[PDB]
C-alpha cells in the first residue's frame, strides 16, 4: 500500500446510500411517494427521464431534521461530487424499481423489448442455477449468495432505460443556485454541480454516442460488452469471455449495433453574455456535452442557465504545448432553464390561465400592452401599437392549391435622428424571444450569406446560417436600414415576400427557410426630412421594397413648446428616478407580455362577410385615392394588392389580441386608422 | 532528506522577513481578510507576497545575489521561510509563494536581449502580450475511491514546469486500480486541479527595431497569475528563465526555453488597453477634498488642462467634463442610457486641436489614439479575424477603449463607410458583429473626441455651417458639443498668442543645462511635490500639476455618483425648450440628444464639485457651455 | 506521503499504551536512567520495550490479530507510536524498537514446523543455537567531507532486512565525489554503523525426533540484540518470518527464508549452558531474611534437599554448602585461590548416590550432567575443532560458576582424570595445542559418584584398595563420603516406610488412577515458604523453588570474611587432624585446610552473615570429621 496512500475524508458513502434510498422511498409531500410514482411511471415505459430535484432533497433533509433524526447534508455532498452521486442514485433506482403494471406490446420500441428480453434471460439464468444447486443436495437465504457468485448475468447498467438528471437547488431556498459566468468557472469548480448563464452560439446535430459496444461471438454463443469512455476506442479480436480465453477454441467476435448501447449526444457551446464580460475583454466560450433525453433542448441564440457537472477530459491539443497532465474541461448538462420562453412552447396550464385572465380583467389589454413596451419612451404610442402588432403577427394562409401568404408584418420606422428608433428596436429585442439586432453595413454582408463550413464535432459540412436564419420565427430588428448595402437589400426582398432565401452560389444549391418578421429603422435621404421634397423622393425606398412594408411610419421631429417640455419632463423623471413617470400606469412585466402574446398567437381568427365587404370597399377607395394624387407632393406611392393584404394581416392580429377567433369591423377600422396615422406626422 | 544549506537559507530569509516588518504586516492582512470573508459567508485573496529586491540587497548582498543569479536554489528556501512565518503568525486554525519587484540590474531584459547566457536566472522581461492560451486546469493530485474497501486513495503529480529544482523524473501514470486489485473510481471535486496558462510576450513595437521580424518568448503562468492580462497589453513579467527538455541529446535542435512566471505587471502605455490607475494617499485625498470646496474649482481645473495652449477655455472645460464623464443609467426593462459625452472640434489649421487631442491621450486613464483613415471601420469597433486556430474575435480600437476615451484625429478625412459603423458605438455603446455565423454584442462604452478641419480648409462665414461641416446630420447629433473654432486675424489676440508661444519655447527643465538636448522618456507607467505647479506659461490663477489632476479625476469618477434634483431639472427643461423652440441658426441640430447632453454635462459638473446631488449651478454651467457651443454666447 | 491507515494504527497503539501505564512507566525509567548515567559523567539501556501480547489481545482483538497475522503493517505503526510517546515524555532537549512476550497460539513453532504457510507472520521459534556469525557493523549512514567547500555531506543506506515492508530498491553507491565534482574524504567516527549478527537455530535435541536429520532456521539479529546468545544455548527467538530475494523467479530453488529478530530469550534447561535466575520480590527477600533469623536454618535447608531420600543428612549438608560455595580470592600480585567445594560419593549399589546427583542437576542454578566413559577428556575441558582451529568449549568450561555432576566416576578413563586434575584444582583449562595457546577459564565445582572397586565397599580391606583412585585426585575433592548398604532391621524398616510413603504420593489435581504426564520445564532465564507434604513424618521443609531463591540471594548479596575466633578454630582443627593418626578415609594436605576455610565461608553464607563466627568453624570441622573419620559426636 506504499504506492497508494489513503485519506480520512469526512464523507461516507454507505450511510449516504441508505439516506438516498430512504428519501426515494418516503418523499410524498410534493398518489403515494413522488419518486416511487415516477419510478412506477418509468416501469410502464411511459417515461424515459428521471429528474431528481435537489430542492426535494433539501426539504426531506429539513423535515427529517425537525423531528429529531440527524441527516447528513446529502444536497451539499451532491453539490460537491455530483458525478459519483449519479451512480449512487441509479443504483438506488435499480434497488427500488417497481414491477411493470402493463406488459410488452407490439407498439413498444425496440430498446424496451431488448431490455425485457435481457431481464427475462437474467431471471432464467438465476433460476436455472438455483435449481441445479438445489438438485446437487449439499435454505434459499444461503443459496442466493452462492448463485449470485456463480452466475454470469446482464449488469444493471445495460438493463436500465431511464436517464437520470439533477435539478439545481432554487435560489429562493435561502452554490448550484448561483448562476456563474464562463470566466468564473475556474479549475476549483471541477467535479461539482454548477449553473452557467450565457448565450448559446453553436449546437451540433444529434449523433449516436457509444456508451457500451456489444460484440457477438457465435463460436461460444456469448455476448461480450466493451465499455467506451472516451472520444475513441478499439475493437476486439479474441473473444475475452471465459470459454474462448480458456478453451483452445478461439471465437471470432463481431459488433452488433442494435444490441450495443447508444445515447443521443450533442456538443453545444455556450458563450458569455455582454453583461458578464469585464471592461475591455471579449466573451469566451465553454463546451457543453448534452446527452440522453436532454438533447434538442438547446438551440442557437438561446439565453439559458444550463446546470451541469463540470467534468475534466484528457488534453486534446498539440503535445508540444503539453506540460504535465493538462485537462480539457466541459460541462455535462443536467437541467436547462430558458430565460425567454419560446412562443411555440405555450401550454395554457391553469396557472398560465390565471396570470392570463388576470391580464384580461385589467381591461384595455391592447392599449396597456402597447404603452407597456419601452415605458421610458414618451409620446410615441402609435408606433408602440404597430410594434405590438408586429409581435403578435397575422395568420399564415396556405390554400389547398399551394399559394402561401406571408401572414407576418414587416414594419419600418423611417424618421429623423434622435427620435428613439434604436431604443424602440432594442426594447422589441428585449420582449421578443428570438431576434437579431443586425445593424449598419459590412457586418450584414456575411450575416445573410449563409455559406458552408465543416462542423468540428461530427465532420459534417453543415451550412452556417446568417443573422436572418438565426432569427427564424422572430424579429430581424434591422437598424440603420438606409445605410446598408444594396446586395443585402436584394435578399431582404425575397425574405420579406417568400419567407425563404434561395442560394445558388458555388458549393450551395439549396433554398433556406427563413420565416422572419423584419423591423427596420432608418433615416430619410439627406438625413433630416426635408418637407420641400416629396415623401417618396425623401424616403428613398424603391417602390418594390416599400411595398413589402405593411406600416412605414414617418416619426418626423416637429418642435413645439408643449410637446417638447412634456418630453423633457418625462426624460428628466426617467433620469432622476429609474422608472417611467406615470404614477397610475402599470407597466406589465415582460414575462406577462410574452405569455399573453403567446396565448394570442395560438388563436387563428377567420373573417366574416361584413368585415371583408368593408375591407373591399376600403381597398377600392385606397386604390382610387392613390391613383388620384400619385403625382402630387403628398403622394405615398400607389396602393398595391399587398396593401389590402396588409390590412388583412393587421386586422387578424388585432383580432388575435382580443382572442376573438373571428374578426369584427372595429378591428379593421383600427387597422386602417393605424395605416393612415402612420403618415400624419408630416403635417 | 533534510539539507543543512537549505535550512541556513531558510533561517536567513526568516531573519530578513523579521527585519522588514512590512511583509509580515502584509501577510497578516492577507490572512485576516481571508478569515473575515470566511466569517461573512459563515473574493479570497491569494497566498502571495511582494519582496522589494532593493530592501533585500540592503539587508544581505549574498542572498540578493543568490536569488538574482541562482534562483532555483534560493527561491524555494525563501518560500518555505514565508510559509513557516505565515503558519506561525496564523494563530487562528498550499504553501505561500513569492513575488519580486525592484531593480534587476543587467537582468532587466526584452525578448530580443534574452540570450542563453541569462538562462536559469531571475529575469524581468517587458513586452506586449500577443497570445494567451485559454486557461486549462492541471491535475496535481487525484483522489480515488475503492468500492470494496470503502476508502479514499490519492496520488500526487508533478512535471518539470512545476518545480524550479529538477526533481528526479518519475513517470506519472493514473491509478486505475488499488494495490489489492480492486477497481478504483475517480473522485472529481476532491481531486485538486490547478490552473495553467501559456502567454507569449513579444517585444514592444515602441522599441522594437523597425523593419525587422520580432522576437517572442513564452511565459508559463500558474494559479493566481492566470488571466492577469489579455492580448495587446504591455506586461513586465518577472520570472525564472528556465530551460526545459532533453535538448535533443537523447536519441530520439536546441533546448526549449521559457520563463516560469512569478509576477505579471500590466503596464500602461499611451493608446493601450491597460488603464492607468494611481495610488491615493490620505494626504492626497485630503488635498482633493479641501480643493473641491473652492467656488472657482471648475475654472482652476480647466485652466490646468492645457497651460501651453492659449485660450480655448470653453473647449478645456468641455474636455474636463468629458474626463469626468456622466453616469450611465441602466433600467429594469434592459434599456441603457448613455452616460458619456462626445466632443467634436472643427476649425482652421493650426488651431491646436491636434494638441488638445494629444493631451487628452496623454492624461486620461484609458485613452486610444486613432487617425483619419489609418484605423478603418474594421480597425474601429471590431471584426472577426477568421483565425485558423477558429473564427476568433479581435477587438478594435473602440472596444479596447471601454470606459475610456477615443482620440480620433482628422475626422473629416474618414471614409463614409468608416463613419457608418461609428453610429452604434456613439449612441448605443455596443458593437454587434452578426457576421459569419458569429452573433455577439461587444461592450464599447467609450467617449469619442474628434478634430476635423472644414472642407474648404478655412471656416467660411459667408457659407452656412451645413456647407462647411459636410458631416451627416446624425453624426453631428451624436456629438454632444460641436465646437467651431477659427484662426481670426486680431492684433491683440495674436500678439498674446505670440507672447504665450515664446514663453513656452523659453522653458528649461530643472535638471537640465542651457544647450542640453531634452532626453525622451518612454514612461511605461505601471497599472496599480506640492499640489500646485509653480511654472506657468500663462500669466494669476493657481494651476495644479497634471499628476494631481489625474488623481483628482480618478477620485471623482469612483467616489461620487451624483443624482438629479428637481431644482436642476427645471433649469434643464427650460433651457431645452428654449433651445428647441427658438430659431437662432444654431450650429448643430437640436434634438432630444441636446436634453440628454444637458443632463450629462450637469452630472459631470456635479462630479467635479464632488456633490452627491446635481444643483442649480451645474445646470447653469452646462447650459452656458451648450450655448457657447451653438450660439457662441459667453457670459 | 502520509497515510490514513498508518496514522490510525499509530493513534490506536498510543491509546493502548495510555491504557496500560506499565509500559509508560518502564519507558520513563529507561529515560531517567540514561539521563542519570549521562549526569554522573558531567551503562546505556537500549531503546526497547517488552509488550505482553495477551494484554494487547484483551485491549484490542483486531490490532492483536493484525500484529500476529500481518506484522509488516502493524509493527511499524506501533514503533512510531512508542517513539512519539518517548519523545513527548523526554521534555529534556534513533527510533525506539518494540519487543513481544506472551502466547502466540498456533504460531509458536519449532524449526521443523516452520512451513511456508507461516511466512510474513510473527512467529516464536524455540531451539538450540548452532552457528553464530561474527558481530559485524553495518553501514547505514556515511558522512563525507568536501575539502574545498568545507561542508559535510551524508547519505543514508538501507536493505530489505532492516525494514519490514518492501521498499523500492535503490542501489547502494558510495559517494566518492561531490555534486560539483569535488573530492570527498569519508569521515569514519561520524558515520553511523549498526551491529549485525546472524545466528542459526536448530531443532532442540530434547524434542527432536531421534535418528532423523535436524532442521534449522536462520535468524537475523540487529543493534542491541547482537551477541545475546552463546552457541549451544537454548533460545526462544521471536520475530517476523520474512522471505527475501527474488528466489530465482527472476532469471538466474526456493526463496531465502529467515526469521528477522525482534526478541531473543535464553531458555534455561536441564544440563545446558544458560543459568536460571529467579526474580526476588521484596516479599521473597523478607521471607528469606526472616527464615535466616531461625536457629537451625542450616538443618532446615539441608533437610529440604531430598526429602524422598532417607538419611544421608551429612551428604545433604555438604551438597547445600557446595551449592552455596565459598568466596574466591584473587591476590593483588595475581595468584588465585579456589573457592568451590567438591564432593565425591563412593558407596555400594542403590545407596542413592545418583538420585542426589540428579537432584543437584535439577536444582542448581547452572549444572551439567556427565557420565564417565561416555564423556571423554575431550568432552570435559575443551577441544580444538581443526576446521580455522576454533575452540569448542567442553563440559567444564560451559559450567563456569556452576556445578558439574559426573556419574560413574570410577569407570571414567585414567586419561580423563589426568585431564580433570587441573580443572578441579587450578580452575583453568589450558590448550597450548596445534598452535592454539589459550587458557580457558572454568571455575566450577564438581560432584561425582563412584562404586567401590570390589562392587561393594568391603570394610575388611583398607580404604585405598576399595577406592582405587590416585591420591592426588582424592586430594582434589574437598569432602569424600563413603556410604555402605548395611543390613539393620530398624533402618530397613524405616527406609521401607519412607519409600512406600513416597510411592503413594498424589499430585494436587490428579485422579487416583490417572497417569502422570511429564513436562520439559524450559524455565525462562532473567507458593508459600514451606512445603505442604513432608514425606518424613516439627522441622519445617522449605519449598524447593524457594530454596533456589534462597541460594541465589545468598550467593549474590553476601560475601563473608574470616575473623580471628574462626581462624583459631580452623587452625587447631587442621593441626589435630594432621598430627593424629586414625586411619582416615583420605590423606590430609593443605587442601584440607582450604576445605575447612571454604566450608566455614559457605556456612556463613547460609546464615547470611558478613563475617564467619566460631559456630561456622565448628560446623565445618564437624562435617569434615564425619567425612574423614566416619564418625561424629
Ligand atoms: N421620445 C423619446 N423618449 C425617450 N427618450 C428619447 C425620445 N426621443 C429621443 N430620446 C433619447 O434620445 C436619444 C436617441 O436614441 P436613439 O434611439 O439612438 O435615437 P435614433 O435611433 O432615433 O437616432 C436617446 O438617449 C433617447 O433616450
Ligand atoms: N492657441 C494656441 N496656443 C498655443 N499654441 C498654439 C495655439 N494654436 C496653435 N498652437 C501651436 O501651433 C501648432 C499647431 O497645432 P496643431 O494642434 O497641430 O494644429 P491643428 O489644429 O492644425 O491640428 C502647435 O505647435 C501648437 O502648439
Ligand atoms: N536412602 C534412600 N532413600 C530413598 N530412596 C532410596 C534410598 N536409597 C536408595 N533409594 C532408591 O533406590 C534407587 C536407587 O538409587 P540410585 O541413586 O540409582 O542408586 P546408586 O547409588 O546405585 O546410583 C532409587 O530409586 C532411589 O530412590
Ligand atoms: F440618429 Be438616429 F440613430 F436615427
Ligand atoms: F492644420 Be490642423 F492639423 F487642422
Ligand atoms: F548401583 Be549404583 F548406580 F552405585
Ligand atoms: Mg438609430
Ligand atoms: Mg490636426
Ligand atoms: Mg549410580
Ligand atoms: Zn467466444
Amino acid at each position: 500500500s506504499a504506492a497508494l496512500p489513503s485519506i480520512q475524508l469526512p464523507v461516507d458513502y454507505n450511510n449516504l446510500f441508505n439516506e438516498i434510498t430512504d428519501f426515494l422511498v418516503t418523499f410524498k409531500q410534493d398518489k403515494g411517494p413522488k419518486y416511487m410514482a415516477m419510478l412506477q411511471k418509468v416501469a410502464n415505459r411511459e417515461l424515459n427521464s428521471v429528474i431528481i430535484d435537489l430542492d426535494d432533497i433539501l426539504q426531506y433533509q429539513n423535515e427529517k431534521f425537525l423531528q429529531g433524526t440527524q441527516a447528513d447534508d446529502l444536497v451539499s455532498a451532491i453539490q460537491q461530487n455530483a458525478n459519483h452521486f449519479t451512480e449512487l442514485f441509479c443504483r438506488a433506482i435499480d434497488n427500488n424499481m417497481p414491477l411493470p403494471t402493463k406488459e410488452i406490446d407490439y407498439k413498444d420500441d425496440v430498446l424496451d423489448v431488448i431490455l425485457n428480453q435481457r431481464r427475462l434471460r437474467n431471471e432464467r439464468m438465476l433460476s436455472d442455477r438455483t435449481n441445479e444447486i438445489r438438485s446437487e443436495n449439499l435454505m434459499n437465504d444461503a443459496l442466493r449468495e452462492v448463485v449470485e457468485d456463480e452466475t454470469e448475468l446482464f449488469p444493471p447498467n445495460l438493463t436500465r432505460r431511464y436517464f437520470l438528471y439533477f435539478k439545481p437547488l432554487s435560489q429562493n431556498c435561502a452554490i448550484s443556485s448561483k448562476p456563474l459566468s464562463v470566466r468564473q468557472i475556474k479549475g476549483d469548480f471541477l467535479g461539482q454541480l454548477i449553473t452557467v448563464r450565457g448565450i448559446i452560439t453553436r449546437v451540433s446535430d444529434v449523433k449516436p454516442a457509444v456508451e457500451v459496444i456489444a460484440y457477438t461471438c457465435d463460436q461460444c454463443g456469448y455476448e461480450v460488452f466493451q465499455e467506451v469512455n472516451s472520444r475513441t476506442f478499439t475493437p476486439l479480436s479474441e473473444c475475452t469471455s471465459e470459454e474462448c480465453s480458456q478453451n483452445q477454441t478461439k471465437g471470432q467476435l463481431f459488433m452488433s449495433t442494435r444490441a450495443s448501447k447508444f445515447s443521443a449526444f450533442q456538443e453545444c457551446k455556450i458563450q458569455e453574455l455582454s453583461q458578464q464580460v469585464p471592461v475591455g475583454h471579449i466573451p469566451r466560450s465553454l463546451n457543453i456535452h448534452v446527452n440522453g433525453t436532454l438533447v434538442r433542448s438547446l438551440s442557437p441564440g438561446d439565453i439559458v442557465d444550463v446546470t451541469g457537472i463540470f467534468l475534466p477530459a484528457p488534453y486534446t491539443g498539440f503535445k508540444a504545448l503539453k506540460a504535465g497532465l493538462l485537462t480539457e474541461t466541459y460541462l455535462e448538462a443536467q437541467f436547462v432553464r430558458q430565460h425567454k420562453k419560446k412562443f411555440a412552447s405555450f401550454s395554457l396550464t391553469s396557472d398560465v390561465e390565471e396570470r392570463v385572465m388576470e391580464l384580461i380583467t385589467s381591461g384595455d389589454v391592447y392599449n396597456r400592452l402597447a404603452k407597456s413596451i419601452a415605458p421610458e419612451i414618451y409620446g410615441n404610442l402609435d408606433v408602440k401599437k404597430a410594434l405590438l402588432l408586429l409581435l403578435v403577427g397575422g395568420v399564415d394562409k396556405r390554400v389547398g392549391d399551394g399559394m402561401k401568404i406571408r401572414g407576418d408584418i414587416n414594419v419600418c420606422l423611417m424618421g429623423d435622428p434622435g427620435v428613439a428608433k434604436s431604443q424602440l428596436l432594442k426594447a422589441i429585442c428585449k420582449i421578443s424571444p428570438r431576434g437579431v439586432y443586425t445593424t449598419g453595413k459590412g457586418s450584414s454582408g456575411v450575416g445573410l450569406t449563409a455559406a458552408v463550413m465543416k462542423d468540428p464535432v461530427t465532420d459534417e459540412m453543415i451550412l452556417e446560417g446568417g443573422a436572418l436564419v438565426l432569427a427564424d420565427n422572430g424579429i430581424c430588428c434591422i437598424d440603420e436600414f438606409d445605410k446598408m448595402d444594396e446586395s443585402d437589400r436584394t435578399a431582404i426582398h425575397e425574405v420579406m415576400e417568400q419567407q425563404t432565401i434561395s442560394i445558388s452560389k458555388a458549393g450551395i444549391n439549396t433554398t433556406l427557410n427563413a420565416r422572419t418578421s423584419i423591423l427596420a429603422a432608418a433615416n430619410p435621404l439627406y438625413g433630416r426630412y426635408n418637407p420641400r421634397l416629396s415623401p417618396l423622393d425623401n424616403i428613398n425606398l424603391p417602390a418594390a421594397l416599400l411595398s413589402r412594408f405593411d406600416i412605414l411610419f414617418l416619426m418626423l421631429d416637429i418642435p413645439s413648446r408643449d410637446d417638447d417640455e412634456k418630453l423633457a419632463e418625462h426624460v428628466t423623471y426617467v433620469h432622476m428616478h429609474n422608472k417611467q413617470p406615470d404614477l397610475d400606469f402599470t407597466p406589465v412585466e415582460p414575462s406577462k407580455m410574452r405569455e399573453y402574446i403567446a396565448y394570442a398567437k395560438t388563436k387563428r381568427p377567420v373573417m366574416s362577410e361584413a368585415v371583408n365587404d368593408y375591407v373591399v370597399q376600403a381597398y377600392i377607395r385606397l386604390r382610387q385615392d392613390s391613383k388620384r394624387e400619385m403625382d402630387s407632393k403628398f403622394s405615398f406611392g400607389q396602393a398595391t394588392p399587398r396593401t389590402l393584404l396588409g390590412i388583412i394581416r393587421l386586422s387578424q392580429a388585432l383580432a388575435k389580441l382580443r382572442l376573438a377567433d373571428m374578426v369584427d369591423i372595429d378591428d379593421v377600422e383600427e387597422a386602417l386608422r393605424l395605416v393612415r396615422v402612420s403618415k400624419e406626422s408630416l403635417y | 532528506a533534510p539539507d543543512a544549506v537549505f535550512g541556513d537559507r531558510v533561517r536567513r530569509f526568516q531573519e530578513f522577513l523579521d527585519t522588514f516588518t512590512s511583509y509580515r504586516d502584509s501577510v497578516r492582512s492577507i490572512q485576516v481578510y481571508n478569515s473575515n470573508n470566511a466569517a461573512n459567508y459563515n473574493n479570497i485573496l491569494p497566498h502571495r507576497i511582494i519582496i522589494s529586491l532593493d530592501d533585500l540587497r540592503e539587508f544581505d548582498r549574498s542572498f540578493w545575489s543568490g536569488i538574482l543569479v541562482e534562483p532555483a536554489y534560493f527561491i524555494p528556501p525563501a518560500e518555505k521561510a514565508l510559509t513557516d512565518l505565515a503558519d506561525s503568525m496564523d494563530d487562528v486554525p498550499h504553501p505561500w509563494k513569492l513575488s519580486f519587484k525592484g531593480s534587476f540590474g543587467a537582468h532587466a531584459l526584452s525578448p530580443r536581449t534574452l540570450t542563453a547566457q541569462h538562462l536559469n536566472k531571475l529575469v524581468s522581461v517587458e513586452g506586449i502580450v500577443t497570445k494567451t492560451s485559454l486557461v486549462r486546469p492541471k491535475l496535481i493530485r487525484s483522489v480515488h475511491y475503492a468500492a470494496k474497501t470503502g476508502r479514499f486513495h490519492y496520488r500526487d503529480y508533478t512535471d518539470a514546469t512545476t518545480t524550479l529544482t529538477t526533481r528526479i523524473p518519475t513517470p506519472a501514470i493514473y491509478p486505475t486500480e488499488d494495490t489489492e486489485g480492486n477497481k478504483l473510481t475517480t473522485e472529481y471535486g476532491y481531486s485538486t486541479f490547478i490552473d495553467h496558462q501559456r502567454i507569449t510576450v513579444q517585444e514592444m513595437p515602441e522599441m522594437a527595431p523597425a523593419g525587422q521580424l520580432p522576437r517572442s518568448i513564452d511565459v508559463i503562468l500558474d494559479d493566481d497569475l492566470v488571466d492577469k492580462t489579455k492580448p495587446g497589453d504591455r506586461v513586465n513579467v518577472v520570472g525564472v528563465f528556465k530551460s526545459l527538455g532533453a535538448g535533443g541529446m537523447n536519441q530520439s535542435i536546441g533546448f526549449k526555453t521559457l520563463i516560469l512566471g512569478n509576477t505579471v505587471y500590466p503596464l500602461h502605455a499611451r493608446s493601450t488597453g491597460v488603464a492607468a490607475r494611481q495610488m491615493l494617499t490620505d494626504f492626497d485625498i485630503r488635498n482633493i477634498n479641501k480643493l473641491s470646496k473652492k467656488k472657482d474649482i471648475f475654472d482652476i481645473l480647466s485652466q490646468s488642462l492645457a497651460p501651453s495652449i492659449y485660450g480655448h477655455d470653453h473647449i478645456k472645460k468641455a474636455i474636463l467634463l468629458m474626463l469626468m464623464g456622466g453616469v450611465e443609467k441602466n433600467l429594469e426593462n434592459g434599456s441603457h442610457l448613455r452616460g458619456d459625452i462626445n466632443i467634436l472640434m472643427v476649425g482652421d489649421p493650426s488651431t491646436a486641436k491636434s494638441q488638445l487631442l494629444r493631451f487628452v491621450l496623454n492624461t486620461a486613464s484609458l485613452a486610444i489614439a486613432t487617425t483619419g483613415r489609418g484605423s478603418s471601420g474594421v480597425g474601429l469597433t471590431a471584426a472577426v479575424t477568421t483565425d485558423r486556430e477558429e473564427r476568433r474575435l479581435e477587438a478594435g480600437a473602440m472596444v479596447l477603449a471601454d470606459r475610456g476615451v477615443v482620440c480620433i484625429d482628422e475626422f473629416d478625412k474618414m471614409t463614409d463607410v468608416d463613419r457608418v459603423a461609428i453610429h452604434e458605438v456613439m449612441e448605443q455603446q455596443t458593437v454587434t458583429i452578426a457576421k459569419a455565423g458569429i452573433h455577439t454584442t461587444l461592450n464599447a462604452r467609450c467617449s469619442v473626441i474628434a478634430a476635423a478641419n472644414p472642407v474648404f480648409g478655412q471656416y467660411d462665414v459667408n457659407r452656412d455651417p451645413h456647407q462647411n461641416i459636410a458631416l451627416p446630420d446624425s453624426l453631428l447629433s451624436r456629438f454632444d458639443l460641436l465646437f467651431v473654432v477659427t484662426d481670426d486675424i486680431n492684433e491683440i489676440r495674436d500678439r498674446s498668442i505670440s507672447e504665450h508661444v515664446l514663453r513656452t519655447h523659453r522653458y528649461l527643465p530643472p535638471g537640465y543645462l542651457e544647450g542640453e538636448p531634452v532626453r525622451e522618456r518612454l514612461n511605461l507607467s505601471l497599472a496599480v511635490d506640492h499640489v500646485f505647479e509653480k511654472f506657468n506659461p500663462l500669466l494669476i490663477p493657481k494651476l495644479v500639476t497634471i499628476p494631481f489632476l489625474r488623481k483628482y479625476v480618478q477620485y471623482a469618477k469612483e467616489r461620487v455618483i451624483p443624482q438629479l434634483t428637481q431644482e436642476a431639472i427645471n433649469v434643464i427643461v427650460k433651457n431645452y425648450t428654449d433651445l428647441r423652440n427658438d430659431d437662432n441658426t444654431k450650429k448643430s441640430p437640436i434634438t432630444a440628444r441636446t436634453l440628454e447632453t444637458l443632463i450629462r454635462l450637469a452630472t459631470a459638473h456635479a462630479k467635479v464639485r464632488l456633490s452627491k446631488t446635481v444643483n442649480k449651478v451645474d445646470a447653469k454651467v452646462a447650459a452656458n457651455l451648450l450655448r457657447f457651443a451653438l450660439l457662441g454666447e459667453d457670459i
